């Protein structure tokens, strides 16, 4: 009883034919609708009558949305919906963003400020500025040792002018732990390129 | 011999499972049956039962007057 | 014009109760089943519950069975969601929605409310601490780390809104402590570091606190 | 002769107006009838029709058992 939408993310240009597929583990009685949601706003039902660019096709385990001609108004997240056995379920969702050329991030790393260190906690911040595409793997290394479970990431929405992304990753350590190590590194991987920015405490 | 609603010569069998019109109509056909005709039940006591269920014309049978293509409803099969 | 206006959201401690309302206008309320759908921050839509047009049938997703109760008042054209034993994972924006099919049926949702925020947390209201992200013909990066505030939201501007180009204010994240954290950065010409002053203005209306932090080069 | 549901010598007549349990019970009594007993319909094909309507014991008839609005109801036993 698992529901997946393939792809979870996709890039397209204005004027393209976009297809979003939403599958189910078994016969789910009936596919209901597709919905479009933009950040900060309530979801909007997609109607196949306007010439309407939206069309749905559901055949058992598969539900497909087709956007015949994409305008800049269609960049949002899309959710399928289905009914099965006295319940309704939305699919995981698919984000459609504006395609452009690849752009390598500008990588900056900030050691914790002395003012914060006096409070007993150290926050190391890594900034990935103005890159494309969205997918990027950020890894923290302390004295060349991989870190896990002690960092959080945040990403902006696609910019209106250059249609790039920016990402911040924060590594949180105690003041005591931060003073026990020397080299702090933020590594970002995209495709065949990895870039590591570091500092020594 | 009619485990449902008997009216004149027709026996109506309730399918409490909610399905789209296409699935309901195919399900009746798999039992050599059809969905109820609205004009034959509209003015009878059957309307209290067949209300909001699928009619043969693709619309729900309603007493007093969306996207009927993917909505899901109960239905009767007869004949 | 079909209108659905929601209310009753807010911050509530775990284990306590909250009641959401949804006022409907512009359609025959008693002829349409109504739904509640919620969306956790940064997550997808999740169907919660449905009540039939006449209020007889009610169905719930498993995670809220026994805790949530849906109800409706057809003479007041209002929908209700009584939420009890609230957990932190119930934190979400809650929407009411109208089925477009009439009577006993299930169908797509053609009308949605504007949504109301429900935050389940034991944390108390607290203004943020703001720490500098000090910069070291290149472009320099600097910013402010807005740490340990509750609840959302926080607004960040630079130089009282005079500096907008190159500014990236990231979405807040929820730390394991239960307090939120956020960063705002800006890229400026490195030649500007000696002459220009950069100040981040952090406004936290829930605590009536405003913090201005001047970020200096090292 | 039964303009409703016939099962094993009993005729069930649907009343589509929503009523409280007390008024539904009085309405059947005014015609020498009663509300259905849950034990007589629970395991039969009648359950799909009589579900969510008033039972003689004051509770709605439910498929599996274990909030007092108006409901539809059947009358039987004229």
């Amino acid at each position: 009883i698992q529901m997946t939408q393939s792809p979870s993310t996709l890039s397209a240009s204005v004027g393209d034919r976009v297809t979003i597929t939403c599958r189910a583990s078994q016969s789910i009685s009936s596919w209901l609708a597709w919905y479009q949601q933009k950040p900060g706003k309530a979801p909007k039902l997609l109607m196949y009558k306007a010439p309407s660019r939206f069309s749905g096709s559901g055949s058992g385990t598969e539900f497909t949305l087709t956007i015949s001609s994409l305008q800049p108004d269609d960049f949002a997240t899309y959710y399928c919906q289905q009914y099965n056995s006295y319940s309704l379920t939305f699919g995981p969702g698919t984000k459609v963003d504006l395609k452009r050329t690849v752009a390598a991030p500008s990588v900056f790393i900030f050691p914790p400020s002395d003012e914060q260190l006096k409070s007993g906690t150290a926050s190391v911040v890594c900034l990935l500025n103005n890159f494309y595409p969205r997918e990027a793997k950020v890894q923290w290394k302390v004295d060349n040792a991989l870190q896990s479970g002690n960092s959080q990431e945040s990403v902006t929405e696609q910019d209106s002018k250059d249609s790039t992304y920016s990402l911040s990753s924060t590594l949180t350590l105690s003041k005591a732990d931060y003073e026990k190590h020397k080299v702090y590194a933020c590594e970002v991987t995209q495709g065949t390129t990895s870039v590591t920015k570091s500092f020594n405490r | 011999s009619c485990n449902g609603l008997y009216y004149q010569g027709s026996c109506y069998i309730l399918h409490s499972d909610y399905k789209s019109f296409e699935d309901a109509k195919a399900n009746c056909a798999a039992e050599s049956s059809t969905l109820p005709n609205k004009s034959d039940v509209l003015t009878t006591w059957l309307i209290d039962y067949v209300e909001d269920t699928w009619g043969s014309d693709g619309n729900p049978i309603t007493k007093t007057t969306s996207d009927v293509s993917q909505e899901v409803r109960k239905y009767f099969c007869t004949g | 014009q079909v209108q659905l206006v929601e209310s009753g959201g807010g911050v509530v401690q775990p284990g306590r109760s909250l009641r959401l309302s949804c006022a409907a206008s512009g359609f025959t309320f008693s002829r349409h089943g109504m739904h509640w759908v919620r969306q956790a921050p940064g997550k997808g839509l999740e169907w919660v519950t449905v009540i039939s047009y006449d209020g007889i049938k009610k169905y719930y997703t498993d995670s809220v069975k026994g805790r949530f109760t849906i109800s409706r008042d057809n003479s007041k054209n209002t929908l209700y969601l009584q939420m009890n034993s609230l957990r932190p994972d119930d934190t979400a924006v809650y929407y009411c929605a109208r089925q477009d099919c009439g009577g006993d049926c299930f169908s797509r949702f053609d009308s949605w409310g504007q949504g109301t925020l429900v935050t389940v947390s034991s944390a108390s209201t607290k203004g943020p601490s703001v720490f500098p992200l000090a910069p070291s013909g290149g472009t320099a990066a600097l910013g402010c780390l807005v740490k340990d505030y509750f609840p959302e939201p926080v607004t960040v501007s630079w130089n009282s809104g005079a500096l907008t180009s190159g500014v990236h204010t990231f979405p807040a994240v929820l730390q394991s402590s239960g307090l939120y954290s956020l960063s705002s950065v800006v890229t400026v010409p490195s030649s500007s570091l000696g002459t220009q002053t950069y100040i981040c203005n952090v406004n936290h209306k829930p605590s009536n606190t405003k913090v201005d932090k001047k970020v200096e080069p090292k």
